[PDB]
């Protein structure tokens, strides 16, 4: 029983002091991934660990949004829990103490837990911990041996844990078939976005 | 063993998002914080202080809030605990209110979220009223989570072919009934359903 989690390809090096440390653990799986999305890791199959700078939240985009608008909306569309984890100097808390209210309602919503943690590795790395600790899996079964159809979940954009966690469950075609009767354990898989998706795909006509 | 908050009144900030009820409250920190230092030697003794005042707040403040006429309902209540003064780093607050919530079972825990954040002059629900970014930031999130680039992924007939050639090879399907079943059953949908009930 061995817990997996993912990290993403991009930011390998940014958290290679991270990683060093989480690895220590003989029980810990850390697959590199490439995905869509920012985030840095992907605790299960709809929980992502997103590290952004309190510093660059109000810095303006070339199309009038905010730094992080456009990643974080991307990633409220493929998990169900956003975690966000905002690095911030210790400065602000006596400069700027506005910012941390300000963030936090900015973020503000059910599917978003938002964290501060100073810019050292020590927080991050204790965090991490505890997020494995609390929602990550191992997942040891395997009711699909095709894998052919793994290639089809992954082409929908379904990241590798929530493939590995459908297919702990169901066959393809048992997926298939669970969601078009909306039976709830598939239904609630998957986001609304990641639901609209695969009813496309098993709703258009040739 | 005692309430060291002082909880001084619990306002709504009106307009921060729409499928939630957001809670203000103000806690004078002043009594917890001669606590900590006039009567605590060591860090590792004072944190389980802190963890138990926390849990006696977070229970406090909860059920405050359920017999007011506040009606959550259906939308999800966040409570913002608003500490007077914080005198050590809120990511410490941060850290130390999520282990204070790991540890709770009752309904103060399920019915609610929680966040910490320190006193200002500052009018937030000004500040969300008056902020476009906040705002644009609501519509675009609402916009994308309800809608598909479908550009971002390959092609949906690539992904149909594959399952249902794989469905007619697993069916005994030879190709001379092709034709005949994929004008029965219009989409995966009705094939699926067709080879499994």
């Amino acid at each position: 029983e061995n817990k997996c989690i993912a990290v993403n390809e991009n930011k390998v090096i940014e958290n290679q002091k991270v990683i060093q440390s989480l690895c220590k653990n003989s029980h810990l799986d850390l697959i590199e991934q490439s995905y869509f999305g920012e985030c840095d890791f992907i605790i299960n199959h709809s929980t992502c660990v997103y590290k952004i700078q309190a510093s660059r939240f109000m810095q303006l985009r070339n199309n009038g949004s905010l730094h992080y608008d456009k990643a974080v909306n991307d990633l409220l569309t493929e998990f169900q829990r956003v975690i966000i984890i905002v690095e911030f100097s210790e400065i602000i808390q006596d400069v700027d103490p506005d910012l941390f209210w300000k963030i936090k309602l900015y973020l503000l919503n059910s599917r978003v837990d938002v964290f501060f943690i100073h810019e050292t590795t020590d927080f991050f790395i204790d965090w991490m911990k505890y997020f494995i600790a609390r929602w990550a899996f191992s997942y040891n079964d395997e009711k699909e041996k095709n894998i052919a159809n793994a290639d089809i979940l992954l082409d929908l954009g379904f990241n590798i844990l929530l493939v590995r966690k459908i297919f702990q469950t169901y066959s393809l075609e048992e997926f298939f078939m669970a969601i078009i009767k909306e039976e709830s354990k598939a239904v609630k898989m998957l986001t609304v976005s990641q639901m609209t998706r695969l009813k496309k795909l098993l709703t258009l006509e040739w | 063993s005692e309430f060291f908050w002082d909880v001084q009144k619990i306002q709504e900030i009106s307009n921060v998002e729409e499928h939630s009820v957001v809670k203000c409250v103000t806690v004078n920190t002043s009594r917890l914080i001669s606590q900590l230092n006039e009567e605590l030697q060591d860090e590792e003794s004072g944190v389980n202080f802190i963890v138990t005042q926390l849990q006696l707040l977070i229970n406090n403040v909860y059920e405050k809030i359920q017999k007011s006429p506040g009606v959550p309902a259906h939308r999800s209540l966040m409570i913002n605990l608003n500490f007077t003064r914080l005198k050590f780093s809120i990511a410490y607050w941060d850290i130390l209110l999520e282990r204070s919530l790991d540890l709770i079972n009752g309904p103060s825990k399920t019915g609610a979220r929680y966040f910490i954040t320190e006193v200002t002059p500052v009018d937030r629900s000004r500040y969300v009223e008056n902020n476009q970014y906040f705002l644009a930031f609501k519509a675009n999130q609402r916009l994308t989570r309800n809608s598909v680039d479908m550009d971002e992924f390959i092609d949906f007939e690539i992904l149909i072919k594959q399952i249902i050639f794989d469905l007619f090879k697993k069916n005994g399907i030879p190709d001379q009934d092709f034709e005949a079943i994929l004008s029965r059953f219009h989409n995966l949908e009705s094939l699926v359903v067709a080879f499994n009930e």
